[PDB]
C-alpha cells in the first residue's frame, strides 16, 4: 500500500485497493474485492446503486421538503413508500412495463459497454451521433456530459461522486429502516429528533417500541 | 499394555464383547420400543 | 379383505384374546396388595398388553378367524392395502445390514490379505481398521454396485476346482 | 486445502489432480464412496444433477412460499400443491406422470449416453441438426450451448467459481428440501411458518422442543 | 453481412457474410456446423414463408370481417358448414383433411427428394425475380426479413389470444383506444404480480 487515505488510520490495508477507483479508502474488511475480475464488475455496482441512490433520496427528500414548504402537487403528502398506491394516468402495470422494456435497452447498452468498452459509443439511427473515444465503464461521457465538465477536475469530481453515493445509499437504507420502525417519513423523523434529540435516539425508539 | 490390548483384540474377547453390544441394543430396542411386530412408526 | 382375513380393529377374536389376557394378568393381580412389587410388575405388564394390541390394530394388521396378526409378504398386495411395513419394508431394512455385515467383513478380509500374516489377523482382530470399515460400510449397497459394474467383485477362474471340473 | 474438518486425513481419492478439478472438493467422503474414479465422476454427476433439481425445486418451494407470506401470490404449501394443482388441471396426475416420464426419459437418456460416451449426441444425423449442440463441452454435466443461452461459461476467469457457486447453493439446496421434508413430519406447518415460529421463539421453537427429533429430551 | 443485431459485437465466424439475413445472430451457436446450419437456413426460409402465409391470412379473415384466425376451425367442432370469403365449402373435417394430408404430402415429398432446396427458380418464379444476381441477393434479404417479422408477428398473435384472448385487430383496437390501459402489463398473465 502507500500513503493514501484510509477507513482506519495504521490498519494494514489489504493491498489490491491501490487508489486506481474513486474512492479507495481500504475498506475491504470480507475481502470481497479480492478477485479483479468481482472488483471490475463491483465497482460498475457501487456506481450504480449509489447514482440510483442519490436519485432517490432525492426524489423522496425534496418531494418531502417541497411538500412540508407547503407547495403544491397532486402527489403531495403522499409519502414515499405510498406513491405505489397512488393513481396516475396509467396503472403502474404499463409503467413497469414501459420501465423495464427501456431499462433493458439502455442497460443492456450500458453492459455492452462494460464487456467490450468502446463499443456502444454509437446511436442505431444517427451514426453522426457518437460518444468520445477513451471513455471508462461507469463514466460514458459526452452527450451524458453535456455541461462540459470531465476536461480537468475529474478525479475530485469521481471521487465526490462516490462519497455523496455512498452517503445517498446508507441514507436510502436509513429510509426504508426508519419507515419500517417509525413508520413515518423520514424528514418528519428528522424533525422528531430535532425536537428533542436527547429523547429520540434509536436505542430510545426501540426500546419503547418493544 | 500393548499385550493386553492385543489379547482384548482376540477373537473370542472381541466376539463377546461384539455380541454384548448387539445384544444390549436389540434389549434396548425392545424396552423402549416393546412388542415390534410391524414396521409402522 | 385380502385373502378373507378381516382387520385386527374389526375382529372380535383379537378382542377376545386381548380381554383373555388381560384377564390372566389379573387373576394373578388379585392375590397381591395396591402397590406391591409384584403388582406393580403386573400393572406395567397389562399396560404393555393393551398398549401392544392397540398398536396391532392401529398398524392395519389383518387377523385370521383366530385374532391373531397374519402379516402379508406379497409386494403388490402388501403396497395396494397397505401392509409394506409388515414383511416388504423390514424386507429391505433387513438386508441394507446383512449386506453392511458382509462388505464390512469382506473388506476386512481383503485389506488384511496383504499382511505377512493374514491368519493372525483373523483371530486377533485389527480392531481399528475393523471399525474404520465398520463405519465407512454405511453406503454398502452403492460401493457394491460400483465393485460389481468394475468386474472387481467376482474373482475369475483363478478359483480352485475338483478333478472333473 | 480447504477442508470440511481442517484437521482430517482427506481421502487419497479427493487429493488427486482429477477430483481437485471437481467443484466444491473439501475432502468429504468419509464411506469411501468415490474411491473408484469412474464411481466419483458417476457421482458428480449425480451430485449435479440432484443440486440442480434441488435448486429448482426449493426455489419452487420458498421463493412462492415467501410471496404468498408477503401476499403477493397465494400458492398453497408444498405438501398440498399437487392435490391443489390436478383439482385446477386438464389431466389426472397419472396421464401426467406418463407424459413426464416419457419426456424425461428422453432427455435423462440423452444425458445418460453422454455420460457412458462424452460426446456423442453429436454424431451427425442423430438429431435434425441439433445434434451439433448436442456435444457438451469438455467438462461432464456442464453441457453448455444450448443450456448456456448467456454465454457465461465462456470466460474461463469466473468458471471455477461459477461451478463452485453452483455446487454449494446446490449442496444447500439439498439440505433445504430434507429440510422441508422433516420440518413438515416434525411440525405440520410450512418452512417459512416453521422460520416465523422459530424467528419468535427461537429458544423454546426448534428441534429440541419438538416431540419428534429428541424423544429422550 | 447485413446489420450487427448487436453493435459492438463482432460476428461468429460461422456465419458466412453471403447468407442472406446474416446480422451475426447465433449467441447459442447452434449454427457452428456446417450441415446443421444449412438445414437451419432451409428451414428458416420455410418457417418464414409459412409464417408471411398465416399471418396474411389471419389478417385478412379479420379485416375483412369473418372473424379471427383462432376462431375459423370452430365450425369443425360447434357444428359444421365451412366457409371462405363468406362461400360455404362442401368439405367436413375429414374430406379437407384428408385431402390436406394427400396433397402436402405430396408437395412437401416433392420438396425433400430434392434435398436442400430453398430457392427453386423456374415453377416458382414465373414473374422472373431472382436470377442469383444483385437484385436477387436484395430480395432473398428482403424475403428473409419480412418471414422473420412475420413469424414474430405469428408468435404475437398466439401469445396475444392466449393472454387476451382477442383477435390480432381487436386488440390492436383494444391498444390504440387505451395505449396505457390495453397492453401486456395490463392483463393479469404476461407478467406475474399486478
Ligand atoms: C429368523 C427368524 C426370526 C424372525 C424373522 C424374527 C423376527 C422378530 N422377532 Mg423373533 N425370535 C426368533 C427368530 C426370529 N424372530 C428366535 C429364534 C427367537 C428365540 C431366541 C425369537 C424370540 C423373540 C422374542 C422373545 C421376541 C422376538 C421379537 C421379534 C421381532 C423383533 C422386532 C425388533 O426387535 O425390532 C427392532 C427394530 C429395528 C429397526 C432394529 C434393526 C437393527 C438396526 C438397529 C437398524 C439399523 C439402524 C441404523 C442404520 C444403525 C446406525 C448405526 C448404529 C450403531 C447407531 C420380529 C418380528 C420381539 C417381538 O416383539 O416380536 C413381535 C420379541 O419380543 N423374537
Ligand atoms: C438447509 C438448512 C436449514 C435451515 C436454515 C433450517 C432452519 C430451521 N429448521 Mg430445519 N432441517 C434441516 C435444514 C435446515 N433447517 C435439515 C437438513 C433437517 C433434517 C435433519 C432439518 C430438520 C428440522 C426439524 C426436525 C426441525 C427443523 C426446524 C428448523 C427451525 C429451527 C432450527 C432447529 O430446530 O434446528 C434445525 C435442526 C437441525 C437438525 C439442524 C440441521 C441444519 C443443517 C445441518 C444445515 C444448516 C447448518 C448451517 C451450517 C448453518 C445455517 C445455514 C443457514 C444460514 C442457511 C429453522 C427455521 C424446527 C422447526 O420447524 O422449528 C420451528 C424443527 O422442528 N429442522
Ligand atoms: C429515481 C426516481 C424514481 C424511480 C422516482 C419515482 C417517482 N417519483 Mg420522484 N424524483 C426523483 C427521482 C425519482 N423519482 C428526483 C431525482 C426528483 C427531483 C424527484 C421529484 C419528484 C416529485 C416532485 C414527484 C416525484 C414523483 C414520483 C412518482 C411518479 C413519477 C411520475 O409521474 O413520472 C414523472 C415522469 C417524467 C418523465 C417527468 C420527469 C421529467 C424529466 C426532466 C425528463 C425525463 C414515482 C414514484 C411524484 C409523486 O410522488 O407522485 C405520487 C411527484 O410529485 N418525484
Ligand atoms: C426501487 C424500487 C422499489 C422499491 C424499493 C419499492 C418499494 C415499495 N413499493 Mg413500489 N414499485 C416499484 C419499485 C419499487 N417499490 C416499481 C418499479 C413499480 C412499478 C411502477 C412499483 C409499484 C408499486 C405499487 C403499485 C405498490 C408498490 C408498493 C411498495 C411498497 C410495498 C410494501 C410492502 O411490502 O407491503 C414498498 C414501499 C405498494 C405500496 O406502496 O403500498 C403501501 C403498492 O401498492 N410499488
Ligand atoms: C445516512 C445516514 C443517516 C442519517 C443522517 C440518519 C439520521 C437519523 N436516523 Mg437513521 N438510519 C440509517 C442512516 C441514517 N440515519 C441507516 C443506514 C439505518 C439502518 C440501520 C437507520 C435506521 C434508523 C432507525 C431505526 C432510527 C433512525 C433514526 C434516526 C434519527 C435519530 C438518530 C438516531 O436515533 O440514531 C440512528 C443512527 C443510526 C442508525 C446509525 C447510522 C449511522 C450512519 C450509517 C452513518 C452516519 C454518517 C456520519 C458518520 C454521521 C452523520 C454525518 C452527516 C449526515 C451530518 C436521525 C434523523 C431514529 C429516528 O427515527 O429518530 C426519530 C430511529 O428510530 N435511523
Ligand atoms: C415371488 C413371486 C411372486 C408371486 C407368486 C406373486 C404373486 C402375485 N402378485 Mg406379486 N410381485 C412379486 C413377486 C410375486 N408376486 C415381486 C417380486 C414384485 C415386485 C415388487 C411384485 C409386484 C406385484 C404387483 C405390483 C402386483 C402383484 C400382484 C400379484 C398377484 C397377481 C399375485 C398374488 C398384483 C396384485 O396386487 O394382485 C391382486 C399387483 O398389482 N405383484
Ligand atoms: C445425493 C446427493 C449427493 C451426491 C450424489 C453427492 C456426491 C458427492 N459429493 Mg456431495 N453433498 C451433498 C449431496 C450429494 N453429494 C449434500 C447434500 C451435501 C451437504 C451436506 C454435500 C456436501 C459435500 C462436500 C462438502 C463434499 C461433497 C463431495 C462429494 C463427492 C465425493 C463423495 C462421494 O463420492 O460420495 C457419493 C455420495 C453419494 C452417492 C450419496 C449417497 C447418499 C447416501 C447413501 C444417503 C445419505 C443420507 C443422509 C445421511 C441423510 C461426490 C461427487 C466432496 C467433493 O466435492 O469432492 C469432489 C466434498 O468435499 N459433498
Ligand atoms: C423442480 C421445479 C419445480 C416443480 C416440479 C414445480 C411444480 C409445481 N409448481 Mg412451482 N415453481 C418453480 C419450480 C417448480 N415447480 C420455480 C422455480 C418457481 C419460481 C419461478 C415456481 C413458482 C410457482 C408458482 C408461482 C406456482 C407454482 C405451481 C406449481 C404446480 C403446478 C405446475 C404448473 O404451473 O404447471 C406446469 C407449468 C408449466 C409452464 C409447464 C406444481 C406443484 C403453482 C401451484 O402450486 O399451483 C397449485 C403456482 O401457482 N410454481
Ligand atoms: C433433488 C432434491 C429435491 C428436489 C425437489 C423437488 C423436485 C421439489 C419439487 C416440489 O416441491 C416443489 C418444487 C413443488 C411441490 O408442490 C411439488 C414438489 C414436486 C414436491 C433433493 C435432493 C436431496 C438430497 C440430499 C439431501 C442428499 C444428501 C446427501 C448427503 C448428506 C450425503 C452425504 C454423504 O454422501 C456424502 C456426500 C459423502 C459420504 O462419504 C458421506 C455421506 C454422509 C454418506
Ligand atoms: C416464432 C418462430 C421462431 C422463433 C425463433 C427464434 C426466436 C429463434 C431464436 C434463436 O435460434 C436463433 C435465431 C439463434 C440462436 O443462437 C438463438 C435463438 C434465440 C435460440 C417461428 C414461428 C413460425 C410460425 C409459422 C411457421 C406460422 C405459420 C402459420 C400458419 C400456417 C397459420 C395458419 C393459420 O392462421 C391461419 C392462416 C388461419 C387460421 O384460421 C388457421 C391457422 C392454421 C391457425
Amino acid at each position: 500500500d502507500a500513503a493514501l487515505p484510509s477507513w482506519m488510520p495504521g490498519a494494514d490495508l489489504p493491498g489490491y485497493l491501490n487508489g486506481t477507483l474513486p474512492g479507495d479508502f481500504g475498506f475491504d474488511p470480507l475481502y470481497l474485492g479480492q478477485d479483479p475480475v468481482k472488483l471490475k464488475w463491483y465497482a460498475q455496482a457501487e456506481l450504480m446503486n449509489a447514482r440510483f441512490a442519490m436519485l432517490a433520496v432525492a426524489g423522496i427528500l425534496v418531494p418531502e421538503l417541497l411538500s412540508n414548504i407547503g407547495f403544491s402537487w397532486p402527489g403531495a403528502g403522499v409519502a414515499w413508500y405510498d406513491a405505489g398506491k397512488f393513481e396516475y394516468f396509467a396503472p403502474a402495470s404499463s409503467l413497469f412495463g414501459v420501465q423495464m422494456l427501456l431499462f433493458a435497452w439502455v442497460e443492456i447498452r450500458r453492459y455492452q459497454d462494460f464487456v467490450k468498452p468502446g463499443s456502444a459509443n454509437q446511436d442505431p439511427i444517427f451514426t453522426n451521433n457518437k460518444l468520445p473515444d477513451g471513455n471508462e465503464p461507469g463514466y460514458p461521457g459526452g452527450i451524458f456530459d453535456p455541461f462540459g465538465w470531465s476536461k480537468g477536475d475529474i478525479k475530485s469530481l469521481k471521487l465526490k461522486e462516490i462519497k455523496n453515493g455512498r452517503l445517498a445509499m446508507l441514507a436510502f437504507a436509513g429510509f426504508i429502516g426508519q419507515a419500517y420502525t417509525t413508520g413515518t417519513t423520514p424528514l418528519k423523523n428528522l424533525s422528531t429528533h430535532l425536537a428533542d434529540p436527547w429523547s429520540t435516539t434509536v436505542w430510545q425508539n426501540d426500546l419503547a417500541r418493544l | 499394555m500393548k499385550d493386553f490390548t492385543t489379547y482384548l483384540s482376540t477373537a473370542p474377547v472381541i466376539a463377546t464383547i461384539w455380541f454384548t453390544f448387539t445384544a444390549g441394543l436389540l434389549i434396548e430396542i425392545n424396552r423402549y420400543f416393546p412388542d415390534p411386530l410391524v414396521f409402522s412408526f | 379383505d385380502i385373502a378373507g382375513l378381516t382387520p385386527c380393529s374389526e375382529s372380535k377374536a383379537y378382542a377376545k384374546l386381548e380381554k383373555k389376557e388381560l384377564k390372566t394378568l389379573e387373576k394373578r393381580l388379585k392375590q397381591y396388595e395396591a402397590d406391591s412389587a409384584p403388582a406393580v410388575a403386573l400393572k406395567a405388564t397389562m399396560e404393555r398388553t393393551k398398549a401392544r394390541f392397540a398398536n396391532y390394530a392401529k398398524a392395519g394388521l389383518l387377523c385370521g378367524n383366530d385374532g391373531l396378526p397374519h402379516l402379508i409378504a406379497d409386494p403388490g398386495l402388501a403396497l395396494k392395502y397397505g401392509h409394506a411395513g409388515e414383511v416388504f419394508i423390514p424386507t429391505f431394512g433387513f438386508l441394507y445390514v446383512a449386506g453392511y455385515i458382509g462388505y464390512v467383513g469382506r473388506q476386512y478380509l481383503i485389506a488384511v490379505k496383504g499382511e505377512a500374516k493374514p491368519t493372525d489377523k483373523e483371530i486377533i482382530i485389527d480392531v481399528p481398521l475393523a471399525t474404520k470399515l465398520a463405519w465407512q460400510g454405511a453406503g454398502w449397497p452403492l460401493a457394491a454396485v460400483q465393485e460389481l459394474q468394475r468386474g472387481t467383485l467376482l474373482e475369475k477362474e483363478e478359483n480352485i476346482t475338483v478333478s472333473p471340473r | 486445502r480447504q477442508s470440511w474438518l481442517p484437521g482430517s486425513q482427506i481421502p487419497a481419492h479427493l487429493d488427486t489432480p482429477a477430483a481437485q478439478a471437481l467443484a466444491g472438493n473439501f475432502g468429504f467422503d468419509p464411506l469411501g464412496l468415490g474411491k473408484d474414479p469412474v464411481a466419483l465422476r458417476w457421482y458428480q454427476q449425480a451430485e449435479l444433477i440432484h443440486c440442480r433439481t434441488a435448486m429448482a425445486g426449493v426455489a419452487g418451494i420458498l421463493i412462492p412460499g415467501l410471496l404468498t407470506k408477503a401476499g403477493a401470490l397465494n400458492v398453497p404449501e408444498w405438501y398440498d400443491a399437487g392435490k391443489v394443482a390436478i383439482e385446477n388441471s386438464f389431466a389426472p396426475w397419472g396421464s401426467l406422470l406418463a407424459v413426464q416420464l416419457f419426456l424425461c426419459g428422453f432427455v435423462e437418456a440423452k444425458r445418460w449416453q453422454d455420460i457412458r460416451k462424452p460426446g456423442s449426441q453429436g454424431e451427425p444425423g442423430s438429431f435434425l441438426g441439433f445434434e451439433a449442440s448436442l456435444k457438451g463441452t469438455s467438462e461432464l454435466g456442464y453441457p453448455g450451448g444450448p443450456f448456456d443461452p448467456l454465454g457465461l461459461s465462456k470466460e474461463a476467469d469466473k468458471w471455477a467459481d461459477w461451478k463452485l457457486k453452483e455446487v454449494k447453493n446446490g449442496r444447500l439446496a439439498m439440505l433445504a428440501f430434507l429440510g422441508f421434508v422433516a420440518q413438515k413430519y416434525a411440525t405440520g406447518a410450512g418452512p417459512v411458518d416453521n422460520l416465523a415460529a422459530h424467528l419468535k421463539d427461537p429458544w423454546h421453537v426448534n428441534y429440541a422442543t419438538n416431540g419428534v427429533s429428541l424423544p429422550f429430551l | 453481412k447485413a446489420g450487427n443485431w448487436l453493435p459492438g459485437s463482432d460476428a461468429p465466424a460461422w456465419l458466412p457474410d453471403d447468407l442472406p439475413g446474416n446480422y451475426g445472430f447465433d449467441p447459442l451457436s447452434l449454427g457452428k456446423e456446417p450441415a446443421s446450419l444449412k438445414r437451419f437456413t432451409e428451414s428458416e426460409v420455410i418457417h418464414g414463408r409459412w409464417a408471411m402465409l398465416g399471418v396474411a391470412g389471419s389478417l385478412a379473415v379479420e379485416l375483412l370481417g369473418y372473424g379471427n384466425w383462432y376462431d375459423a376451425p370452430l365450425w369443425a367442432v360447434n357444428g359444421g358448414k365451412a366457409t371462405w370469403f363468406g362461400i360455404e365449402v362442401p368439405f367436413d373435417l375429414n374430406a379437407l383433411l384428408a385431402f390436406e394430408f394427400v396433397a402436402m404430402a405430396a408437395a412437401e415429398g416433392q420438396r425433400g427428394d430434392a434435398g436442400g432446396v430453398v430457392y427453386p427458380g423456374g415453377a416458382f418464379d414465373p414473374l422472373g425475380f431472382a436470377k442469383d444476381s444483385s437484385k436477387s441477393g436484395e430480395l432473398k434479404l428482403k424475403e428473409i426479413k419480412n418471414g422473420r417479422l412475420a413469424m414474430v408477428a405469428f408468435l404475437g398473435f398466439v401469445a396475444q389470444h392466449a393472454a387476451t384472448g382477442k383477435g390480432p385487430i381487436a386488440a390492436l383496437g383494444e391498444h390504440l383506444a387505451n395505449p396505457w390501459g390495453a397492453n401486456f402489463a395490463t392483463n393479469g398473465i404476461s407478467v406475474p404480480f399486478f
